[PDB]
């Protein structure tokens, strides 16, 4: 009961982990179990899209969020993104679920059994929170496995097997990726370029050379990081600049962790590249451009003249100029003419959609292409009904772009709360008054009255 | 009517408003085969195609086109690959698989020179690249 | 910017420079050409782009309601870079008694808009839709100029529907937000006759391109160009305004392929 | 002439609330 | 009522015959339809060429009439334009194009007898629902 | 634009003689508490 | 705009403020920074100003 | 689908991924034991 | 416009106006839809049915279509406000 | 258009460099429980 | 054969049943952790010897 | 009839249902630190 009651803690039940904060043992143990639970539901996630895996239908029609990630990383997937076998993802499957077990028999021994605290019993691994040089160590050891996480997606994409290219000449496929992008002006560039219309930020990424080549920076940023940490010590700038608790770290992780869920969110809604369209199906921008594309190809085919043709307000119902002047596809397609996929570049020439490949030069595959995107765009409702709000309970549908889209933003602004909560808290009980203010000496009563 | 009792079905898949059972593979044996006689006649027309592609993309070469010989190489051949591997497999031959990995890694060196703008590799790759497809073709024979 | 300079650039640095909307030119290097018509052989244009630089506008000199007097004036431009006309392409027959281009196809129109000294706002669609141009010569060169009458639709059509749900094709034949000036039954809303009757009225105008460069070995040319029309009318509710464009011209003259379907 | 209206009892508005802000009854203890 | 055999028959054949659809039938022909073309079907309409419905008008004055089971299964197979004078398989959903159509691999002659039924059925239920559109739904 | 005539009256009217009755509250409250003094 | 600039500059002149200006405030925290303390503690923050 | 030789314990896989939510529950189960402490 | 006479004649009616009626229309007379409608729509300004006939440069079979269609169509003054729609006027279903 | 981008960005720059140094400056000691 | 993978895999299905309703059990009770630990990790070691047999025999096939 | 995959899906999570709380319910009786 000592250390697991509210008497001698201070935090009631639905705190329970505010009791785990200085005992380090047991929070090793919540931690190592979670990450048991995390790799838990990987496996068993992932043997369950395996289960329910037809071969007919493609990955996104099958409300499949994760065979999508083994695709892109190149495993089972042939050209034009095929799923030809679907053993690997079984492999990945049980592994994940294998060690979880083992994941989680550490984390319930720390939790139960393990000591409590492993500050004496285990100095190398005990800490204090407000013991800055041993956790800047522990911060530096996690970027340093960070790093060699990197690099190993830069040894898959490089000599394992290599990764799922969309942009690969012919069709899309798996490829080796012998030459990233290593020109810090280019990665770098990504990330200094705008987050709004047509520059993305790091989700315009258009080539796997510059993902796989930043990697390795991200990688050797990583490592080059966690020795200097090891090594180092705040300095005076930043020891003065955070409140050095640990409820304070977790704050700041939470914010991190937010900022990533909400560019995850943005990454799986808008990039085509790292999200090929053929295993997380269209995005918004690809269907809405899809339509106009089928529609363009079928008024053509009946004798429209489609870069002559008027709309009703005197627009290009089929083509029109882009506000810098690129030819584009018309009608409310024209907010998404920066979409760049690779069933539609095949038609684009430097000043836009060239009209001699539109008018003569349109392939079967691109209008079958097109429908498919049009038909399953990312509209859909909460129970999978596909299509518009009205419409009617035929299609069972809603896109795996929507599902992790919304997530992501939804758990992004959920620790962006948190992060406000714990941030707010550590300042407070650093300072001392998180319990409420002293009676005694309240500030207010000895401040001069305004006004 | 006055006394008539619902239906009710326990989890039973017999119902027709029971959600339980497959919906493909029921009914028979599937009428498709692979590499039919319109689907091998699509594959053979885009394989057959793809030499005058490649043409028009080293024409494109010469005249310094990168956009325009990017984009050759995706349009009227984003099926080559699929079209290949079907071909190659009713061949069933380890030379004609080589030759067909030897077109994709040409393909995808010609397509990094040609992001670099380098025109010397561009012409050179190109030609290479129409070198190892017409090797695959006499290969796999029919085109 | 040269057609061989365009090839050099790629979509990615192309986009968002605003040179997509500038209209070709032919280099002073390839020029003093003639892009001579051989009998027996069909030719025509393609890739006839026009990059209007300067839009003015015939706008009355003071708000008098009688105002008769009427100058030309300065614009700006409240569209950005939609401006530009590409593609246009056409048959060259010898309809009478010279060659003559008539324009089948291409872009060959933009919905833009300007604003005027004083805040009003002119759209107008700048096109040369169904042009019937004449060429002074039987040869291309230097010096030779195309010109010809052109038909420009409505900048509205018939399925556009005004605030009020009321078009020429469809919506509402009524203001129905006033069902009691309807209820009356010596006169209704007749008043309202001019604004609910939406009216489609092909108006005219005239184009002058001036070859100043010319090509044989591509067959392109290019110079310069003035063009007159009129602006919107608003389905009939406006009256026109007259509407004076200038600028640059590119465009290649080739042989009839059979395929092109004029 | 509505739009003198409108912007006069916007304008009032506002300047209600800055003179409650800037000259409000400043609060005190009682004794 | 019931979905008695008054529903359940439809015309087979050009000349004029008719099959009782079983229970079993129609069931497999709404999943098959809901999951093989609801998509761009839903509704008895097309999405991408509403021209070209599945109301029983437009199937009657098609070339040939695909107002009937063997023309829609045939249809389902030998896809042609709404004159019947240009093959469409390459654009089409087909038994015969399934490689590029991955949807129509699985199905057999019963499949595509239980979808025509589906098809067939359907006007009988509503009005106008059936490839009626926005205004029926 | 159409508007009403006497809809001015109405709303300068209304703001105002309920204004001028709070004003008049305010100020005749005051000076009653600094007449106290 | 959609051009990919970095940190939208596209003119060079849009560095000067954007690299000084931070300079400035740096030069005058500076000042601030010297005056304290900066040796380690042990402590959640720091309480001497 | 599984493959064949595993495709026995589908039913198992079908309940498999649910288990992190039960975590949670269980974790109040406890606290319901020791009467919420 | 708040009157249009030739309404009827827009496809609403038994008779089509082939100078200003959308492809649509084609699909109610069996056989004409995606083929002969196109070529009807290209050269779509005629004086009459039979200017037509000459003019649309139809094959033999076409000509049979049109032959058993002929009391279904006619050609009246061209409308611009129609003919800018006519292969597309926004009605889909 | 320039000169108003120049401005803007002196303007941004100035507030974000005034945020950015101003809680660099030992913020967390500013409460009424410090010594 | 499949037969023989199916039981083996049911094996370290019960196995594993055992293993998370015990060693908590085990782990938590008064006097158990060392007392009757001959138990737990002889278990442990035998579910880790089925899983890598399973995936032997999964080889085969 | 009850659907065999159905059956075997709730015999496998009614057997998961009472898996976590038979524990509890063993370490309660087996008096253990809760
Ligand atoms: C500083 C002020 C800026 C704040 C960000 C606002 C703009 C965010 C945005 O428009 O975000 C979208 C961008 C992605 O941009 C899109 O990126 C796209 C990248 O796609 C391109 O490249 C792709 C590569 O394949 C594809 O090819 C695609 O076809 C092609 O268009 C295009 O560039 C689009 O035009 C562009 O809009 O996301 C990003 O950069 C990633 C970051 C997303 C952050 C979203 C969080 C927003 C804050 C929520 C606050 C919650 C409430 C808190 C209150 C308490
Ligand atoms: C303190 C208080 C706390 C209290 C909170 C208590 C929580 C209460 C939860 C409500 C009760 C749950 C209802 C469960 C049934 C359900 O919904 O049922 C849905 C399914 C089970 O139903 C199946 O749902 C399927 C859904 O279709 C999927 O499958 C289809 C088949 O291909 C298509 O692929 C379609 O695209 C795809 O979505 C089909 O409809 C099947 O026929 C149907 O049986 O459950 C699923 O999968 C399970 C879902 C797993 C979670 C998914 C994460 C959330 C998704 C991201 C969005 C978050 C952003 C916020 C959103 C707001
Ligand atoms: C991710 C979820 C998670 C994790 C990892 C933890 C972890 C922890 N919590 Mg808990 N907790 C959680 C959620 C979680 N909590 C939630 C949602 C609540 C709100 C109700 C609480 C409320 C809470 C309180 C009130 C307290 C804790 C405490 C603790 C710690 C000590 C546990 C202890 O001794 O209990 C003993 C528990 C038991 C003896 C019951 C048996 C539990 C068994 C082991 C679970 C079985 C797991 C699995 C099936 C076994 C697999 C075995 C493997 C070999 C295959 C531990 C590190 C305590 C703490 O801080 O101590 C300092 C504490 O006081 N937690
Ligand atoms: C977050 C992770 C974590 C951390 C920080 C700790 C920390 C600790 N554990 Mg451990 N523990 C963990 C996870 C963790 N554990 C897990 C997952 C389990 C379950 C298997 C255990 C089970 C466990 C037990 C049973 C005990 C500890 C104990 C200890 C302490 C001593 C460690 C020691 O002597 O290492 C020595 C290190 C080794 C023997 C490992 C050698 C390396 C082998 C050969 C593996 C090589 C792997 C290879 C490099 C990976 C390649 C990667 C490639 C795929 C890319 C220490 C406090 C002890 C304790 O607290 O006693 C009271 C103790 O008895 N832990
Ligand atoms: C998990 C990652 C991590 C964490 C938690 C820390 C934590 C710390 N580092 Mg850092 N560090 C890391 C990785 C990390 N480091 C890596 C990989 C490197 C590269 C080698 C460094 C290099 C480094 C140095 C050289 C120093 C630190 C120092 C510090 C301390 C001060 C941090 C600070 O005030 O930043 C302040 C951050 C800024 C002023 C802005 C960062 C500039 C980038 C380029 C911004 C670019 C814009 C961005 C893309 C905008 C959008 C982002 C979006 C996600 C919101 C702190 C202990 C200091 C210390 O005391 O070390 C002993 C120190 O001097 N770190
Ligand atoms: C209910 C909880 C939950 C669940 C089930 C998921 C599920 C998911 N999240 Mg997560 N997420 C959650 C909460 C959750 N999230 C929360 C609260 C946040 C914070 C807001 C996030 C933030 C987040 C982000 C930022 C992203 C995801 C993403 C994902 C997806 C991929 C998971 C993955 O691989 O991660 C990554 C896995 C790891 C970090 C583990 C280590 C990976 C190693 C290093 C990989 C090694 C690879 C190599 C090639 C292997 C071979 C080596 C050798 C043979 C060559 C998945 C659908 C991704 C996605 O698709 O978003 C759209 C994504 O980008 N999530
Ligand atoms: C990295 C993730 C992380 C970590 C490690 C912690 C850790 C901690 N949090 Mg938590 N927290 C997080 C994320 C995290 N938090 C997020 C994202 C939020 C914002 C929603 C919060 C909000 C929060 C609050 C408000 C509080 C804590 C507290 C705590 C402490 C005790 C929590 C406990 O025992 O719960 C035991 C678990 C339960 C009782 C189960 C509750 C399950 C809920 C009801 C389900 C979710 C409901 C609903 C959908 C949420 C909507 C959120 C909205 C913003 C969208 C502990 C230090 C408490 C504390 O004492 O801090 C020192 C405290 O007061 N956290
Ligand atoms: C937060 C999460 C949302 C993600 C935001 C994306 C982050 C990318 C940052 C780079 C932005 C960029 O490049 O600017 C680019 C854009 C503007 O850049 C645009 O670039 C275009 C071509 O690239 C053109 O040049 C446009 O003229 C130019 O405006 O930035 C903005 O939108 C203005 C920035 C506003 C910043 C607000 C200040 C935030 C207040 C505190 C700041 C935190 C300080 C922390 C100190 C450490
Ligand atoms: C081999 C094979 C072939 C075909 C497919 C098949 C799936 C059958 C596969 C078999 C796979 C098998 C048998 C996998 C075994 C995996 C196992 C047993 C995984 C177990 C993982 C354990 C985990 C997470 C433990 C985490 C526990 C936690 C946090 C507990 C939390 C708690 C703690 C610590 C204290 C307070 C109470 C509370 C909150 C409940
Ligand atoms: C080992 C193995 C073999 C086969 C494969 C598999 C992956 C399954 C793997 C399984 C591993 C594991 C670790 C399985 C364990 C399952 C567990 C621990 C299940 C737990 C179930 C918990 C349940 C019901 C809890 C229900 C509690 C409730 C409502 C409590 C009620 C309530 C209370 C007490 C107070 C508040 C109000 C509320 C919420 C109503
Ligand atoms: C990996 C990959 C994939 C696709 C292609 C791509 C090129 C993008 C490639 C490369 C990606 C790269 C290199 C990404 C790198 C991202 C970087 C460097 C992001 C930077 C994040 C930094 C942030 C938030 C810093 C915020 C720090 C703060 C407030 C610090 C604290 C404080 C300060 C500074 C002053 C006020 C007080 C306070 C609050 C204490």
């Amino acid at each position: 009961v000592a250390g697991r009651d509210i008497e001698s803690t201070g935090f009631a039940w639905w705190s329970g982990n505010s009791r785990l904060i200085n005992v380090s043992g047991k929070l090793l143990g919540a931690h190592v179990a979670h990450a048991g639970l995390m790799v838990f539901w990987c496996g068993a996630m992932t043997l369950f899209e395996v289960a329910h895996y037809i071969p007919e239908k493609p990955l996104y029609e099958q409300g499949l969020i994760l065979l999508p990630h083994l695709a892109v990383l190149g495993w089972g997937v042939g050209p034009g993104g095929e799923i030809i076998d679907i053993y690997p993802y079984f492999v990945v499957g049980v592994l994940h679920l294998i060690s979880s077990a083992v994941l989680g028999f550490g984390g319930v021994y720390h939790s139960l059994i393990g000591p409590d605290t492993l500050e004496e019993s285990f100095p190398a691994f005990g800490y204090d929170w407000r013991d800055k040089n041993k956790i800047t160590t522990i911060l530096g050891i996690h970027l340093i496995v960070l790093g060699i996480g990197a690099f190993l997606l830069v040894i898959k994409a490089m000599y394992v097997g290599g990764i799922y290219d969309t942009w690969a000449p012919g069709g899309g496929d798996v490829r080796i990726i012998d030459s990233p992008t290593l020109n810090p002006g280019v990665i770098f560039g990504y990330v200094l370029k705008s987050p709004w219309g047509g520059d993305g930020w790091i989700v315009s990424v258009n080539n796997m050379e510059d993902l796989v080549g930043g990697h390795i920076w991200i990688g050797i940023i990583c490592i080059v990081g966690g020795f200097w940490h090891i090594f180092t010590k705040p300095f005076a700038w930043a020891r003065r600049a955070y409140v050095w608790s640990g409820e304070a770290y977790l704050s700041y992780s939470l914010v991190a962790v937010s900022l990533m869920g909400f560019i995850a969110s943005q990454y799986s809604w808008y990039n085509n590249t790292a999200y090929p369209s053929e295993f997380y199906g269209p995005t918004g921008p690809e269907a809405s451009q899809s339509q106009a594309f089928t529609f363009l190809v079928r008024d053509q085919r009946l004798g429209a003249n489609v870069s002559s043709a008027q709309g009703p307000t005197g627009l290009g119902k089929y083509l029109m100029r882009s506000p810098s002047g690129e030819i584009i596809l018309g009608g409310e397609t024209q907010r998404f003419w920066d979409l760049r996929a690779p069933w539609i570049e095949p038609l684009r020439g430097p000043n836009g959609l060239d009209l001699n490949k539109i008018k003569n030069d349109i392939q079967p595959w691109q209008e079958r292409r097109a429908a498919e995107y049009m038909t399953h765009a990312p509209l859909g409702s909460l129970n999978s009904v596909g299509g518009v709000a009205t419409e009617i309970n035929s299609v069972n549908y809603v896109s795996p772009r929507s599902w992790l889209t919304c997530a992501h933003f939804f758990l992004g602004f959920a620790f962006y709360i948190g992060h406000l909560w714990h941030a707010g808290r550590a300042r407070a009980a650093a300072a001392g008054f998180e319990k409420g203010i002293n009676r005694e000496n309240e500030p207010t009563l000895s401040l001069r009255p305004i006004d | 009517a006055s006394g008539d009792f619902p239906k009710q079905s326990y989890f039973g898949a017999a119902p027709i408003s029971a959600p339980f059972g497959d919906t493909y593979g029921t009914a028979g044996a599937p009428i498709w085969e692979k590499l039919g006689e319109t689907e091998k006649g699509i594959f053979t027309r885009i394989a057959q195609t793809t030499k005058d592609q490649l043409e028009q993309a080293s024409e494109l070469i010469s005249l310094g086109s990168w956009e325009a010989s990017r984009q050759r190489l995706r349009m009227t051949m984003y099926e080559t690959r699929k079209s290949m591997v079907r071909l190659t497999d009713v061949d069933g031959s380890k030379d004609a698989k080589d030759l067909f990995a030897t077109f994709k890694k040409k393909l995808e060196a010609l397509d990094r020179a040609l992001v670099a703008k380098d025109k010397a590799l561009s012409i050179k790759l190109i030609g290479d690249v129409r070198a190892s497809y017409n090797k695959w073709a006499a290969t796999v024979g029919g085109v | 910017i040269t057609t061989e300079d365009i090839r050099g650039l790629t979509y990615s640095q192309v986009k968002g420079t605003g040179l997509a909307n500038r209209c070709p030119e032919v280099s002073e290097q390839n020029a003093g050409g003639t892009i001579k018509f051989a009998d027996d052989k069909k030719y025509k244009v393609t890739e006839l782009c026009l990059e209007p630089k300067s839009f003015q506008i015939e706008e009355e000199v003071t708000k008098r309601r009688g105002e008769t007097k009427k100058e030309f004036v300065d614009t700006k431009l409240m569209t950005r870079a939609t401006y530009s006309l590409t593609g246009i392409e056409g048959p060259i027959v010898f309809k009478d008694g010279g060659l003559t281009f008539l324009e089948k196809g291409g872009i060959d129109y933009a919905a833009t808009t300007v604003q005027l000294p004083g805040g009003e706002r002119v759209p107008f669609l700048f096109t040369i839709k169904e042009l019937e141009g004449k060429f002074s010569s039987s040869q291309v060169s230097a010096g030779t100029e195309l010109g010809g009458n052109f038909k420009t639709p409505s900048y509205r059509t018939g399925l556009f529907l005004d605030p009020k749900g009321r078009g020429g094709t469809t919506g509402y034949d009524m203001a129905v937000a006033l069902p009691g000036l309807e209820a009356d039954g010596g006169e209704g809303q007749d008043e309202l006759f001019a604004e609910t009757n939406k009216v489609f009225q092909v108006t005219d105008g005239s184009i002058e391109m001036a070859f100043n460069r010319v090509d044989g070995t591509n067959g392109e040319f290019s110079g310069v160009f003035v063009s007159e029309q009129l602006s919107d009318t608003d389905m009939g509710s406006k009256a026109p305004k007259k509407v004076l464009l200038k600028g640059i011209v590119f465009g290649k003259i080739e042989e009839q392929t059979g395929d092109e379907d004029y | 002439m509505e739009t003198l209206v409108y912007v006069f009892l916007l304008a009032g508005t506002l300047g209600v609330i800055f003179f409650a802000v800037f000259f409000r009854d400043p609060p005190r203890i009682a004794k | 009522t019931d979905l008695d055999e008054n529903t359940r028959t439809v015309p087979l054949d050009s000349s004029g015959t008719t099959v009782i659809l079983t229970p079993e039938q129609v069931k497999r022909g709404k999943r098959l339809f809901n999951s093989s073309c609801g998509n761009c079907h839903v509704g008895g309409i097309t999405k991408t060429n509403p021209n070209l419905g599945l109301e029983p008008d437009a199937l009657s004055l098609a070339t040939p009439a695909r107002d009937n089971i063997d023309a829609l299964v045939d249809y389902m197979k030998n896809p042609t334009t709404y004159d019947g004078l240009e093959s469409i398989a390459e654009l089409h959903p087909s038994v015969k194009s399934a490689d590029i159509f991955p949807k129509m691999r699985s199905l057999s002659d019963e499949d595509l007898f239980a979808i025509g039924g589906h098809i067939l059925l359907q006007p009988k239920l509503s009005s106008e629902k059936w490839g009626g559109g926005k205004i029926y739904y | 634009m159409n508007v009403s005539v006497a809809a001015y009256l109405a709303v300068l009217l209304g703001t105002f003689v309920p204004v001028v009755f709070l004003v008049t509250l305010y100020i005749q409250s005051e000076s009653r508490k600094a007449g106290s003094s | 705009e959609g051009t990919g600039e970095a940190l939208g500059i596209d003119d060079t002149r849009l560095i000067v403020p954007v690299i000084l200006i931070p300079v400035i405030t740096f030069i005058l925290y500076a000042g601030f920074a010297s005056e304290q303390d900066n040796e380690d503690f042990f402590d959640t923050y720091d309480q001497r100003r | 689908k599984l493959p064949e030789a595993y495709a026995v314990f589908k039913p198992i896989i079908d309940v498999a991924p649910v288990i992190p939510v039960f975590f949670l529950l269980l974790a109040f189960v406890w606290q319901a034991a020791v009467g919420f402490r | 416009n708040v009157e249009y006479p030739n309404v009827p004649y827009l496809g609403g009616s038994d008779i089509i106006d082939v100078n200003n009626a959308n492809v649509r229309v084609y699909t109610r007379l069996p056989g004409m839809y995606p083929a002969i409608a196109k070529k009807i729509i290209k050269r779509a300004p005629y004086k009459d049915i039979n200017e037509m006939l000459e003019k649309g440069d139809f094959t033999a079979a076409e000509k049979d279509i049109l032959d058993k269609y002929l009391p279904n169509l006619t050609a009246l003054e061209p409308a611009p406000e129609y003919v800018i729609d006519n292969i597309n006027n926004g009605l889909y279903r | 258009m320039f000169t108003l981008k120049i401005v803007v960005y002196t303007t941004v720059t100035f507030f974000v460099s005034l945020f950015t140094f101003g809680f660099l400056s030992n913020d967390a000691s500013r409460n009424p429980n410090r010594k | 054969m499949v037969g023989l993978l199916q039981i083996l895999v049911s094996i370290l299905i019960l196995l594993s049943f055992a293993l998370v309703v015990g060693v908590p059990v085990i782990l938590v009770s008064p006097g158990e952790w060392e007392k009757s630990k001959g138990l737990v990790y002889s278990a442990a070691g035998l579910w880790f010897g089925l899983v890598i047999v399973i995936a032997a025999f999964n080889s085969f096939v | 009839m009850f659907n065999p995959t159905t059956l075997f899906q709730l015999i496998a999570l009614f057997l998961v249902i009472t898996s976590g709380p038979a524990i509890i319910v063993l370490i309660a009786f087996r008096r253990g630190n809760l």
